[PDB]
C-alpha cells in the first residue's frame, strides 16, 4: 500500500495510478458526440437539468476557442474553463507572432503538451477533463481531434466522450458519414442522442448543437433555432 | 519547478551514513579494473564485455583522456561516469584559462573530490555510484590516485577495484615492487586482470591506456592484440 | 513532500538534539590526536590509520594542515568535511589580513568557524558537520595558545587534550602527570610518547605509525616543523629503556 | 489470492478453494445445480474464480439515486 | 530487501540497486508493439507494426515513425506522450546545434546529449524518469550507416541490428543467428530480413496495410517513408 | 530556501517546542542575582574546574555595554549570537539619540528577537534564559529576567537553572531591607544563597559586582574565601 | 424495550439493536457498561477481543458460533464486546498473506448479525478508544445503529465529578469547587479522582485530620501541571 | 501521522484555528463595559511571587489618545498587533489629517490575523494564528464604542464583554446587572464586584488594573492613590 | 484514511475530499435567499447573534453601485474576495470608462478561485457568495461555490437548512416574472421564514434586504427602515 498517493511513483507492474483515477472521474460525464461531414464538423451534447431553478442555457459546455475552432468538453468544469483559457491565449499568441490563423495539427499538439506537463511532478495533480476540437478550412478540409487527461491526441472520423461512449459509437458505426453533407446530419446527431440515457437514470434533459464548415463559411457558431427544433421534431419518432 | 531542499542523508544512531555504505556496495558489483605505476609511467586496464555480437565495440570507450597528460577510468554505474568526465574537463579548462599552465593532477583530483562531496549534502539528491582511478605525469614524477563516493581520496602504488578486488589486491601484493618498466607493468596488469576473465581473452575484451612522459594515450586494438600474445 | 522529510532540526521530548549526539558518537572512532603545551612551543601527536603496505606518502603531511603563517590544526572524523572546513577558514584568515594588515589572533578565527558550524544546527534542515578538531598557534596578545572545537558549536581553551577514541584514558593520564609552567619542550615529547604507548594497544610503537608536529618561536620566524622519521625512533628507544630500568628498579 | 513464500504460508484454505474450483466446470461437467455468490470487495479475489466458465454473469450494485431513496423510504 | 522509501523514490536499497528505474523498463511493454532496425552495407531500415482497432479512427495519424531532421530518422516504443515530448526535445536540440556550430549534428552526439538529459531524472527525487525507448538511424560521411539505441536509464549504444518491444528476446536471437553467417547485405536483402524476422516472431503473415517501413541509403540521404504500393511489391517479392 | 512549520498548536492548545526548550533550559548551571542600594551582585556556580581549563574562556558573565551586564543559562552555543546581536544594537543606538541605552530597551529588544524567532518559518526556538543587570541614568539599579517564550519580568532577586526552586524559596524568606544596608552584606547574602542547595563548596563560585560608578569588576578567588570564612564564623558563633 | 415491551409493539416500531461507545481513554465507557450490567435483569455475556485470538486455524469462528448459539438458547439477553479494535481493523491483503485469519473471525462475527433470520432477540454493545480503524462493513446501520460519543467534560461535568468523588471526605465548610474546576481546562474523570486521592494523602502526610484548601491546590499543581509530560490525551483527541 | 498547516475537518471547521481558539482559556480574565458616558476596562494581574514587581506587568496599553486595548491569552505575541495598530493610526492621520475611528482600527488589525502558510512567501508565519483575544475601547465621532476581536479573524461589537478563563461565569453574572441607563461609577463598582467574586487570591490595590475613557478627556489609567477609595466601598 | 489529507491526491472513486469538506463547511452559514423579477433583483438575509448583549453579524456587502453580494461561511475569505471584486470593478471603470458586466466579473472570480485547488499545500476558499446585479441584459443573479464552479439561476436560497426555502421557491416560481417589489419582497420573506422553527420569525432585528433596479442603484435596508416591508405579511399558518 502507498503506490498510488503520488503522480511521481511507478507501481511494480509499471503504470501510474493517478491518471487512471482521473480517467475514472472523467467517466461520469453525460455525453458529447462529434462527427465530421464532407465539408465541416458537427457537435452534439446532451445536458442534464438538475432543478427548475437553473436558467436555460446555464453551464454551457460548448466553447469558442477561436474564430474557426470549436470545443466540446466532458469531465469537471473548472479544469475545462482553465484549458479553454490557455488554448485561447496560445491561439492569440500564435496569430500575433506569425500572422495567420493557427492550424489544428499545431494547436492540438501545444495543448496536449501543456496537459502532459502536469503528470510528471508530485507538486501538482493530473487534469480531470477530456475534450474534442473541430474546425474547417478551405485549403485544409475538415479536422477533428480528441484529447484525454493522459495527454494523447488523435484524429478521428467520429467520436463520443462520456458515460455511454460505447453505446453511442456502436450507433455511429451504422452511420455513413463519408459522403453525405452536414445539412441533415444534425438530424442523425439528435436521433443518436435520444436513443441513449434511459429515463430511469434522470427525469429530463436538453440538447445543444454546434456548427462549423463551408455552410457557415469557416466560422463556428450555434445552430439556428428553427433547424434545431426541426431536428428534435424528426428525432422524436423513436417510439415506433 | 522547485526541489525538496532537505538532506536525504542522515546520521544513524550508531554514527554511520547508510547511503554511503549502500553506494559502496553498489560500486563493488561493477566491472573489474586495475592500475599500476612503475618508474616510467602509469597503466590503467579494464575488462569490458558485450552481451551479444550485435553490439559495436568501437562505439563507447571506458578510458577517457581528460587532457594531454591526465587519464581516468571508472568502476561502478554507467551513466554517472559521463557527467563527472564533463565536469573534470571543464575544471581543467578553467584552470588553464586562469594560470596559463597545465593543471597538476593533484589539483584536479582535489576539485573532483570536492564536487563528489558537495553532491551528497544538498537537498533531495542521492550520492554518486561510481569510483574513479586517475593517472598523470607532471614534473618528472608520475602520479596515480583513487577517488571515493564519500569524497575521500588516497594515493596508491597498485590498485584493483570492482568485483573480486580483495583477491586482486592479494595478487598485486606478491608481485609489485619499485623497480620495473612500462612493458613489464602492462604484462603484470594483464596477468592480474586475467584472474576474472571468461574462458577466452580476446583483444576486444580488454581496454588498456598508458601515460608516460610523452602523454596519456589509449592503445590501439592491434597493439593490445599483440601484447595479449606471449602471455598465459 | 513532507512524507519524506526527516525533520533534522527539531528538539526532543527530553530537550536534546539527536543529530548532534549521533555526530558526536561518530567521532568516538577514527583516530587519536593529542596536544600539550607548557612552555615555548606547542606539539601535536596523531595516529596514522592508513597503514597499508602500498601507499605513496605524498604531500609530506596526512592530518596536519597549515591555516596561516603562524597557525596549525589537526582533525578527527570524516575527512571530506575536514577539507571543506579547512579550505573555508583559510580565506577567513586571509581576508582579515587583507582588511587590517595584521595577523589574525586564534580566538577570532575559532569563534568565526564555530559560528559557521553552529549555523547548521539552527535552521536549513541539512545534515550537520561530523568534525572535531584542535587548533594551535602563537599571537602577540597571549603568547602560545591551544584550543578544541566541537560539532555542537562550542569551544574552549585547554592545556593538554585528546580528542580521539580512547580520550578518557588519555585525559586521566594527562591529569595524573602534568606540571604548571615547568615542562619545557623536551619532557612533553616523553609524556606524549608514554600516552601514545598506553592508548594504542599495538606494542613497540612503530615510528611510521605516528605523526609529530612542533611549533616554536624565533626572533621573527615562528617556524612550524614536522619532524622526520629519523628523529622519532631515538625517542621511542629512550622511552623503552627508561621504562625497563624503572621496572627493574621495582 | 494465492501467493509464493518460503518462510511461512497459508495453504489449507488454498486447498479447499482449489477443490471448490474443481467442483465448478472441471473434469466432470455438472448441469443440475446452480450457484449464487455474494461479496463486497472484488479486487482481493483470485482471478481463477472470476473465469467466464466458472462464474458467468457478474452483477454490480450501485448506490441508490434520489428516486430510489424516496421509494425505499 | 527494502529500508525506508527506496521502493517509492530513486535512492539506493541495501543490496545496491534502485527499483524506480527497473519499473520503467516494465512500463515500456504496456503498449504491446515491437519494432526492428537493421543496418546494411550502404543503407539502414526500420520496420514497425501498427494496429488500428476500429474503423472510426483516422488511420493516417497513428504513425510511430518521426522525422527529426531531413537526414535523421527515429522510432519510439512505450508510452505515447513521453515519446512525443522526447521527439520535440530532439528536434529542438538538433536545430540549436545547427544554428550554433554551423554544420549538421552527428547522430551519436545527439544520442549522447539525449541520454545526458534523461540521466538527471534518476538523480533528483522529485520527478518520474520518462519510461519510453528511443531508436535513431542515420547516414554519416566516412562511416556509412549508423543505428543507435537509448533507454530511459540514461544509457545508449550503437548497434548493427536492434529490436525493441514485447518480443525483444526472440527477435534478438533470430537476428543473432542470421548475422552470424556473415553474408553481405543489400537493400532488398536487408528489407527482406527485417520483414521476415517480425513475421516469424509474430507468426502473422501480415497484409501490406499493417506495417510501417522507413529507409535511408547512400544515394539521397533524405529520410523517407515507404508507401503502400512499394510495401506490397516487397511483400509479393518476398513470398515466392 | 527551507520553509516548513516547526512550531504548531497542539490539539489542547499548547506549543510543545517552546516547552521542550524550557526543559532544556532547566538542565543548566545555576545563576543567582540580586540588586541593592548602590551595588548589584550576580553570581554563578557549578564551575566544575577540571584543573586544565582557562578561566578566561569559559566565563558566563558578559558585559554588553558600559552600564549593563548579563548572565545566561541553557545551551552555550545559542548564547553567543544573542550576545553579539545585543552588542551591535547597543553600539548602533549611540549613532541615534546620544544617550546610552537603558536596560529596558535592550531587554525589550532581546525578548522581541526571541519571540519573533518562534514565529518565522523554518527555525527552532532558542534554548537560553537570561538575567540582565544594570544601573541606568539618574542612578537607579535594576535587573530583569527573560524567558525563551518571549516574556520578560522585573524582580528583586532571582535564581535560574537547575535546582532554582529551592534557591528561590530560600530567597523569599531572607530578603529584608537591613540585609541590603551594607555593601559587603549583599555579597555575603549572595554567597550564602548560592551555597544553600547547590553544593558549590567555596571553590565553585564566580561572583561579580557593579557599583554604579564604573565598568564590570569581577573579583579574583581571594576574597571569596574570606567571605566564606566570615559566614562560617557568623554561623558558628551565632549560637 | 426489555422493561415495557407493549408500547413499541402497539405503535408498530422495532427498536434498534446495537450501539458503540468511543472516546479518549479514561472518559467512562467501561464504567457505564458496569452500570448497565448492574441495573439489568437478563443475562450479561462479557467477552474481550483478546480472548478470540486462538492458536489453530478456524477456532475464532467456532467460538463466535458457540457464543451466539448459547445466547439464542435463552429467552433474550445481552452480549458485551470489549476492545473491538483488536479483532478486526480492515481487509488490506497485499503481498504475503498477513493478518487474515482474524479477518475470518471478524467475517463470522459480521455474518452472525445479518442475513437468513438474524439473531433476533439479542442486543450487543461495543466500546473502543480509537474507532478510526474499524472496518466499513461493520459500522453500517443494522449492526451498529447507535454511535454514542463520550467527550471531555466542559465545565460543569468537572464540578459534578468533584462533588461525587469527594462526598465521603473529611473537609471544612469553606472549599469552593468552581475554582478547582476552572483550573483544569482539559482533563478526565480519572485525573480528578487522582487529585482528590492525592489531596487526602497530603492531608494524611504529616498528622492532620482535615484536608484544607491548600492541600487541594498543591495536589492539583502536582498532578495536573507536573504530570502533563505523559498525559496520554493530546494524541488520542485525533484518534490516532 | 502529519497533516498540513490548514487542512479541513470532515465537519468543515479547521485544525489550527480551533486549537488557537481553545488555547486562550488559560489567560487572566478581563472585563469591559460600554456606557453612554464612557468606556471602562479592567483586568487582573495574577501575581505569583512576592519578589516580582507588580508594576512591571501590564495588560492595558493605549493605541492613540482615545483608544485602549485589553489582552487575554498569550502575551508574547500580542505586541505585533498593537504596533501595527499604532502605525496604521499614525499613517491615517498623516495622510487624511483626521482622527480615524475605532471600527477601522479593528478592521485593519483583524485583516492580518488569517495569514499563516508555508508555501507562498518568505516572511510569513510557521503555522500559528495569533493566540490572543483583544478588547478595543474608545470614543469616536458617533460616541463611545467597544469591540471584541478573536483569533478566527472575526470582530464584533459588544455592550459588556468578559474574556479569559472565567469567561462564562463572568458573562452569566454580567447578563443580569446591565441596562442602558447605567453610569460610570456603578459600572466600575459592578466590574470590581465581578472581579472580586471570580478571582483566586484577595483583591487589593496592587492586584488589578483599570482604565476609563470619556468624551471630554483622553485615555487615562488609574493610579494607586485613586484606586483604593473605590475598593473599600465595595 | 490517507486519501483526504490534501487537495492533490485522487480517490479511487474519482473524487477529491478536501473540496467536499469545504462545501460541507459552507453549510454552517445562516440562510439567505435571492431572486429577480422582470426589472429588479432582490436578496434577503437572516442575521445571527452570539449572546443577547452582542450585535448581529452583517451579511450583505456593497461591491459596486450596480453589483451586490451576500456571504455565507467564514468572514476573512469573504472580505478578501470583496476587496478583489472592488479592485477589478474600479480598474475597469478607470480604463474603458464603462460599468463592468456581471458575467465577466463572475468569470474572473471563478478563474481566480480555481488556482489553489491544484497546487501543493493550499486550501480552497470557504464562501457561499450570491451575486446580484443589473446590466443591459436586465437583472442577473449568480451563485458561486468553493469548488470554483458558478451557476446561472432564476431564484436561489443557500445556507443552513435551506431545503425548505428551495422547495417553496420552486413551488411558486411562476409568479415571479411580472410582480412588482411590494410582493416580490414578501415572497422572499415568506421563503426565508419557511426555514425557521415555530418559535420566532422576523422580529425586525435579524433581517436585512438588498435591492438593485433599473432606475435605482444598489440599496441596503437594515433594522430601522425595514419595518415598511414587514406589515401586511400574512400570519404563519398552523
Ligand atoms: N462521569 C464520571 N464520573 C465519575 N468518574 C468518572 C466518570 N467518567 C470517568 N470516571 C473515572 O474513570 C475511571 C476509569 O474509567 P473507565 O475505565 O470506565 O474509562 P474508559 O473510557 O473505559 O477507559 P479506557 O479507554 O482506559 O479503557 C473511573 O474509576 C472513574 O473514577
Ligand atoms: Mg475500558
Amino acid at each position: 500500500t502507498g503506490y498510488d498517493l503520488s503522480a511521481s511513483t511507478f507501481s511494480p507492474d509499471g503504470r501510474v495510478f493517478q491518471v487512471e483515477y482521473a480517467m475514472k472521474a472523467v467517466e461520469n460525464s453525460s455525453t458529447a458526440i462529434g462527427i465530421r461531414c464532407k465539408d465541416g464538423v458537427v457537435f452534439g451534447v446532451e445536458k442534464l437539468v438538475l432543478s427548475k431553478l437553473y436558467e436555460e442555457g446555464s453551464n454551457k459546455r460548448l466553447f469558442n476557442v477561436d474564430r474557426h475552432v470549436g470545443m466540446a468538453v466532458a469531465g469537471l468544469l473548472a479544469d475545462a474553463r482553465s484549458l479553454a483559457d490557455i488554448a485561447r491565449e496560445e491561439a492569440s499568441n500564435f496569430r500575433s507572432n506569425f500572422g495567420y490563423n493557427i492550424p489544428l495539427k499545431h494547436l492540438a499538439d501545444r495543448v496536449a503538451m501543456y496537459v502532459h506537463a502536469y503528470t510528471l511532478y508530485s507538486a501538482v495533480r493530473p487534469f480531470g477533463c477530456s475534450f474534442m476540437l473541430g474546425s474547417y478550412s478551405v485549403n485544409d478540409g475538415a479536422q477533428l481531434y480528441m484529447i484525454d487527461p493522459s495527454g494523447v491526441s488523435y484524429g478521428y472520423w467520429g467520436c463520443a466522450i462520456g458515460k455511454a461512449r460505447q453505446a453511442a459509437k456502436t450507433e455511429i458505426e451504422k452511420l455513413q458519414m463519408k459522403e453525405m453533407t452536414c445539412r441533415d446530419i444534425v438530424k442523425e446527431v439528435a436521433k443518436i442522442i435520444y436513443i441513449v440515457h434511459d429515463e430511469v437514470k434522470d427525469k429530463a434533459f436538453e440538447l445543444e448543437l454546434s456548427w462549423v464548415g463551408e455552410l457557415t463559411n469557416g466560422r463556428h457558431e450555434i445552430v439556428p433555432k428553427d433547424i434545431r427544433e426541426e431536428a428534435e421534431k424528426y428525432a422524436k419518432e423513436s417510439l415506433k | 519547478e522547485r526541489g525538496y531542499s532537505f538532506s536525504l542523508t542522515t546520521f544513524s544512531p550508531s554514527g554511520k551514513l547508510v547511503q554511503i555504505e549502500y553506494a559502496l556496495a553498489a560500486v563493488a558489483g561493477g566491472a573489474p579494473s586495475v592500475g599500476i605505476k612503475a618508474a616510467n609511467g602509469v597503466v590503467l586496464a579494464t575488462e569490458k564485455k558485450q552481451k551479444s555480437i550485435l553490439y559495436d565495440e568501437r562505439s563507447v570507450h571506458k578510458v577517457e583522456p581528460i587532457t594531454k597528460h591526465i587519464g581516468l577510468v571508472y568502476s561502478g554505474m554507467g551513466p554517472d561516469y559521463r557527467v563527472l568526465v564533463h565536469r573534470a574537463r571543464k575544471l581543467a579548462q578553467q584552470y588553464y584559462l586562469v594560470y596559463q599552465e597545465p593543471i597538476p593532477t593533484a589539483q584536479l583530483v582535489q576539485r573532483v573530490a570536492s564536487v563528489m562531496q558537495e553532491y551528497t549534502q544538498s537537498g533531495g539528491v542521492r550520492p554518486f555510484g561510481v569510483s574513479l582511478l586517475i593517472c598523470g605525469w607532471n614534473e618528472g614524477r608520475p602520479y596515480l590516485f583513487q577517488s571515493d563516493p564519500s569524497g575521500a581520496y588516497f594515493a596508491w602504488k597498485a590498485t584493483a577495484m570492482g568485483k573480486n578486488y580483495v583477491n586482486g589486491k592479494t595478487f598485486l601484493e606478491k608481485r609489485y615492487n619499485e623497480d620495473l618498466e612500462l612493458e613489464d607493468a602492462i604484462h603484470t596488469a594483464i596477468l592480474t586482470l586475467k584472474e576474472s576473465f571468461e574462458g577466452q581473452m580476446t583483444e576486444d575484451n580488454i581496454e588498456v591506456g598508458i601515460c608516460n612522459e610523452a602523454g596519456f594515450r589509449r592503445l590501439t586494438p592491434t597493439e593490445v592484440k599483440d601484447y595479449l600474445a606471449a602471455i598465459a | 513532500s513532507r512524507r519524506y522529510d526527516s525533520r533534522t532540526t527539531i528538539f526532543s521530548p527530553e530537550g536534546r538534539l539527536y543529530q548532534v549526539e549521533y555526530a558526536m558518537e561518530a567521532i568516538g572512532h577514527a583516530g587519536t590526536c593529542l596536544g600539550i603545551l607548557a612552555n615555548d612551543g606547542v606539539l601535536l601527536a596523531a595516529e596514522r590509520r592508513n597503514i597499508h603496505k602500498l601507499l605513496d606518502e605524498v604531500f609530506f603531511s596526512e592530518k596536519i594542515y597549515k591555516l596561516n603563517e603562524d597557525m596549525a590544526c589537526s582533525v578527527a572524523g570524516i575527512t571530506s568535511d575536514a577539507n571543506v572546513l579547512t579550505n573555508e577558514l583559510r580565506l577567513i584568515a586571509q581576508r582579515y589580513l587583507l582588511q587590517y594588515q595584521e595577523p589574525i589572533p586564534c580566538e577570532q578565527l575559532v569563534t568565526a568557524l564555530c559560528d559557521i558550524k553552529q549555523a547548521y544546527t539552527q535552521f536549513g534542515g541539512k545534515r550537520p558537520f561530523g568534525v572535531s578538531l584542535l587548533y594551535i598557534g602563537w599571537d602577540k596578545h597571549y603568547g602560545f595558545q591551544l584550543y578544541q572545537s566541537d560539532p555542537s558549536g562550542n569551544y574552549g581553551g585547554w592545556k593538554a587534550t585528546c580528542i580521539g577514541n580512547n580520550s578518557a584514558a588519555a585525559v586521566s593520564m594527562l591529569k595524573q602527570d602534568y606540571k604548571e609552567g615547568e615542562m619545557t619542550l623536551k619532557s612533553a615529547l616523553a609524556l606524549a610518547i608514554k600516552v601514545l604507548n598506553k592508548t594504542m594497544d599495538v606494542s613497540k610503537l612503530s615510528a611510521e605509525k605516528v605523526e609529530i608536529a612542533t611549533l616554536t618561536r624565533e626572533n621573527g620566524k615562528t617556524v612550524i616543523r614536522v619532524l622526520k622519521q629519523k628523529e622519532v625512533e631515538q625517542l621511542i628507544k629512550k622511552h623503552e629503556e627508561e621504562e625497563a630500568k624503572a621496572e627493574r628498579e621495582k | 489470492k494465492r501467493f509464493d513464500s518460503e518462510k511461512a504460508g497459508d495453504r489449507e484454505v488454498q486447498r479447499t478453494m482449489l477443490e471448490l474450483l474443481n467442483q465448478l466446470d472441471g473434469f466432470q461437467p455438472n448441469t443440475q445445480v446452480k450457484v449464487i455468490a455474494a461479496t463486497n470487495r472484488v479486487d482481493i479475489l483470485d482471478p481463477a474464480l472470476l473465469r467466464s466458465g466458472r462464474l458467468d454473469r457478474k452483477i454490480e450494485f450501485p448506490m441508490p439515486n434520489e428516486e430510489a431513496r424516496a421509494r425505499i423510504m | 530487501s527494502s529500508a525506508g522509501f527506496d521502493r517509492h523514490i530513486t535512492i539506493f536499497s541495501p543490496e545496491g540497486r534502485l527499483y524506480q528505474v527497473e519499473y520503467a523498463f516494465k512500463a515500456i511493454n504496456q503498449g504491446g508493439l515491437t519494432s526492428v532496425a537493421v543496418r546494411g552495407k550502404d543503407c539502414a531500415v526500420i520496420v514497425t507494426q501498427k494496429k488500428v482497432p476500429d474503423k472510426l479512427l483516422d488511420s493516417s495519424t497513428v504513425t510511430h515513425l518521426f522525422k527529426i531532421t531531413e537526414n535523421i530518422g527515429c522510432v519510439m516504443t512505450g508510452m505515447t506522450a513521453d515519446s512525443r515530448s522526447q521527439v520535440q526535445r530532439a528536434r529542438y536540440e538538433a536545430a540549436n546545434w545547427k544554428y550554433k556550430y554551423g554544420y549538421e549534428i552527428p547522430v551519436d552526439m545527439l544520442c549522447k546529449r539525449i541520454a545526458d538529459i534523461s540521466q538527471v531524472y534518476t538523480q533528483n527525487a522529485e520527478m518520474r524518469p520518462l519510461g519510453c525507448c528511443m531508436i535513431l538511424i542515420g547516414i554519416d560521411e566516412e562511416q556509412g550507416p549508423q543505428v543507435y539505441k537509448c533507454d530511459p536509464a540514461g544509457y545508449y549504444c550503437g548497434f548493427k541490428a536492434t529490436a525493441a518491444g514485447v518480443k525483444q528476446t526472440e527477435s534478438t536471437s533470430f537476428l543473432e543467428k542470421k548475422v552470424k553467417k556473415k553474408f553481405d547485405w543489400t537493400f532488398e536483402q536487408t528489407v527482406e530480413t527485417a520483414i521476415t524476422c517480425l513475421s516469424t516472431v509474430l507468426s502473422i503473415d501480415f497484409k501490406p496495410s499493417e506495417i510501417e517501413v522507413g529507409v535511408v541509403t547512400v544515394e539521397n540521404p533524405k529520410f523517407r517513408i515507404l508507401t503502400e504500393a512499394e510495401i506490397d511489391a516487397h511483400l509479393v517479392a518476398l513470398a515466392e | 530556501s527551507y520553509d516548513r512549520a516547526i512550531t504548531v498548536f497542539s490539539p489542547d492548545g499548547h506549543l510543545f517546542q517552546v516547552e521542550y526548550a524550557q526543559e532544556a533550559v532547566k538542565k543548566g548551571s545555576t545563576a543567582v542575582g540580586v540588586r541593592g542600594r548602590d551595588i548589584v551582585v550576580l553570581g554563578v556556580e557549578k564551575k566544575s574546574v577540571a584543573k586544565l581549563q582557562d578561566e578566561r574562556t569559559v566565563r558566563k558573565i558578559c558585559a554588553l555595554d558600559d552600564n549593563v551586564c548579563m548572565a545566561f543559562a541553557g545551551l552555550t552555543a545559542d548564547a553567543r549570537i544573542v550576545i553579539n546581536r545585543a552588542r551591535v544594537e547597543c553600539q548602533s543606538h549611540r549613532l541615534t539619540v546620544e544617550d546610552p541605552v537603558t536596560v529596558e530597551y535592550i531587554t525589550r529588544y532581546i525578548a522581541s528577537l526571541k519571540q519573533r524567532y518562534t514565529q518565522s518559518n523554518g527555525r527552532r526556538p532558542f534554548g537560553i534564559s537570561a538575567l540582565i543587570v544594570g544601573f541606568d541614568f539618574d542612578g537607579t539599579p535594576r535587573l530583569y529576567q527573560t524567558d525563551p517564550s518571549g516574556t520578560y519580568h522585573a524582580w528583586k532577586a532571582n535564581a535560574i537553572g537547575r535546582g532554582a526552586k529551592s534557591v528561590r524559596e530560600f530567597l523569599e524568606k531572607n530578603y529584608t531591607d537591613e540585609a541590603i544596608e551594607t555593601d559587603d552584606l549583599t555579597i555575603k547574602l549572595v554567597i550564602k544563597a548560592l551555597l544553600e542547595v547547590v553544593q558549590s563548596g567555596g571553590k565553585n563560585i564566580e561572583l561579580a559586582v557593579m557599583r554604579r560608578d564604573q565598568s564590570l569588576k569581577i573579583l579574583n578567588p581571594e576574597e571569596i574565601e574570606k567571605y566564606v570564612a566570615e559566614i562560617e564564623k557568623e554561623k558558628e558563633e551565632n549560637e | 424495550p426489555l422493561l415495557h415491551p407493549e408500547r413499541f409493539v402497539n405503535l408498530g416500531i422495532e427498536p434498534p439493536k446495537g450501539v458503540l461507545l468511543f472516546g479518549p481513554p479514561g472518559t467512562g465507557k467501561t464504567l457505564c457498561a458496569r452500570a448497565v450490567a448492574n441495573r439489568t435483569d437478563a443475562c450479561f455475556i462479557r467477552v474481550i477481543g483478546s480472548e478470540l485470538v486462538q492458536k489453530y486455524v478456524g477456532e475464532g469462528a467456532r467460538m463466535v458460533r458457540e457464543l451466539f448459539e448459547m445466547a439464542r438458547t435463552k429467552k433474550a439477553c445481552l452480549i458485551f464486546f470489549d476492545e473491538i479494535d483488536a479483532i478486526g481493523g480492515a481487509r488490506f491483503d497485499d503481498g504475503a498473506g498477513g493478518d487474515n485469519e482474524v479477518q475470518r473471525t471478524m467475517l463470522e462475527l459480521i455474518n452472525q448479525l445479518d442475513g437468513f433470520d438474524p439473531r433476533g432477540n439479542i442486543k450487543v454493545l461495543m466500546a473502543t478508544n480509537r474507532p478510526d480503524t474499524l472496518d466499513p462493513a461493520l459500522m453500517r446501520p443494522g449492526r451498529l445503529d447507535r454511535k454514542i460519543e463520550f467527550s471531555l467534560p466542559d465545565l460543569e461535568g468537572r464540578t459534578h465529578i468533584f462533588k461525587i468523588h469527594a462526598r465521603s471526605m473529611s473537609v471544612e465548610r469553606d472549599i469552593r469547587f468552581e475554582l478547582l474546576a476552572r483550573l483544569c481546562p482539559n482533563s478526565t474523570g480519572a485525573e480528578i479522582r487522582s487529585v482528590c486521592t492525592e489531596a487526602g494523602m497530603f492531608a494524611i502526610r504529616a498528622r492532620r485530620k482535615i484536608a484544607t484548601e491548600k492541600d487541594f491546590l498543591e495536589a492539583v499543581n502536582k498532578v495536573i501541571k507536573s504530570y502533563a509530560k505523559f498525559s496520554a490525551t493530546p494524541r488520542y483527541m485525533t484518534y490516532n | 501521522y502529519d497533516r498540513g498547516v490548514n487542512t479541513f475537518s470532515p465537519e468543515g471547521r479547521l485544525f489550527q484555528v480551533e486549537y488557537a481558539i481553545e488555547a486562550i482559556k488559560l489567560g487572566s480574565t478581563a472585563i469591559g463595559i460600554q456606557t453612554s458616558e464612557g468606556v471602562c476596562l479592567a483586568v487582573e494581574k495574577r501575581i505569583t511571587s512576592p519578589l516580582m514587581e507588580p508594576s512591571s506587568i501590564e495588560k492595558i496599553v493605549e493605541i492613540d489618545a482615545h483608544i485602549g486595548c485589553a489582552m487575554s491569552g498569550l502575551i508574547a505575541d500580542a505586541k505585533t498587533l498593537i504596533d501595527k495598530a499604532r502605525v496604521e493610526t499614525q499613517n491615517h492621520w498623516f495622510t487624511y489629517n483626521e482622527t480615524m475611528t475605532v471600527e477601522s482600527v479593528t478592521q485593519a488589525v483583524s485583516n492580518l490575523a488569517l495569514q499563516f502558510g508555508e508555501e507562498d512567501a518568505d516572511p510569513g508565519a510557521m503555522s500559528r494564528p495569533f493566540g490572543v483575544a483583544l478588547l478595543f475601547g474608545g470614543v469616536d465621532e458617533k460616541g463611545p464604542q467597544l469591540f471584541h476581536m478573536d483569533p478566527s479573524g472575526t470582530f464584533v461589537q459588544c455592550d459588556a464583554r468578559a474574556i479569559g478563563s472565567a469567561s462564562e461565569g463572568a458573562q452569566s453574572s454580567l447578563q443580569e446587572v446591565y441596562h442602558k441607563s447605567m453610569t460610570l461609577k456603578e459600572a466600575i463598582k459592578s466590574s470590581l464586584i465581578i472581579l472580586k467574586q471570580v478571582m483566586e487570591e484577595k483583591l487589593n490595590a496592587t492586584n488589578i488594573e483599570l482604565a476609563t475613557v470619556q468624551p471630554g478627556q483622553n485615555f487615562h489609567m488609574f493610579t494607586k492613590e485613586e484606586l483604593e477609595e473605590v475598593i473599600k466601598d465595595i | 484514511n490517507q486519501y483526504d489529507n490534501d487537495v492533490t491526491v485522487w480517490s479511487p472513486q474519482g473524487r477529491i475530499h478536501q473540496i467536499e469538506y469545504a462545501m460541507e463547511a459552507v453549510k454552517q452559514g445562516s440562510a439567505t435567499v435571492g431572486l429577480k423579477s422582470k426589472t429588479h433583483a432582490v436578496l434577503v438575509a437572516l442575521k445571527r447573534a452570539q449572546s443577547e448583549l452582542a450585535a448581529h453579524q452583517k451579511k450583505i456587502l456593497h461591491v459596486d453601485n450596480h453589483i451586490g453580494i451576500s456571504i455565507a461561511g467564514l468572514t476573512a475569505d469573504a472580505r478578501l474576495l470583496c476587496n478583489f471584486m472592488r479592485q477589478e470593478c474600479l480598474d475597469s471603470r478607470f480604463v474603458f470608462d464603462r460599468p463592468l458586466p456581471v458575467s465577466r466579473l463572475v468569470s474572473l472570480i471563478g478563474s481566480k478561485t480555481q488556482i489553489p485547488t491544484q497546487r501543493y499545500g493550499r486550501r480552497p476558499y470557504g464562501v457561499g457568495l450570491l451575486i446580484a446585479g443589473y446590466d443591459d441584459m436586465g437583472p442577473h443573479i449568480f451563485q458561486t461555490c468553493p469548488s470554483a464552479n458558478y451557476f446561472d439561476c432564476r431564484a436561489m436560497s443557500i445556507g443552513a437548512r435551506s431545503q425548505s426555502a428551495r422547495t417553496y421557491l420552486e413551488r411558486h416560481m411562476s409568479e415571479f416574472m411580472e410582480c412588482n417589489l411590494n410582493e416580490l419582497v414578501k415572497h422572499g420573506l415568506r421563503a426565508l421564514r419557511e426555514t425557521l422553527p415555530a418559535e420566532q420569525d422576523l422580529t425586525t432585528k435579524n433581517v436585512s434586504i438588498g435591492i438593485v433596479g433599473k432606475d435605482l442603484e444598489f440599496t441596503i435596508y437594515d433594522d430601522d427602515d425595514v419595518s415598511p416591508f414587514l406589515e401586511g405579511l400574512e400570519e404563519r399558518p398552523q
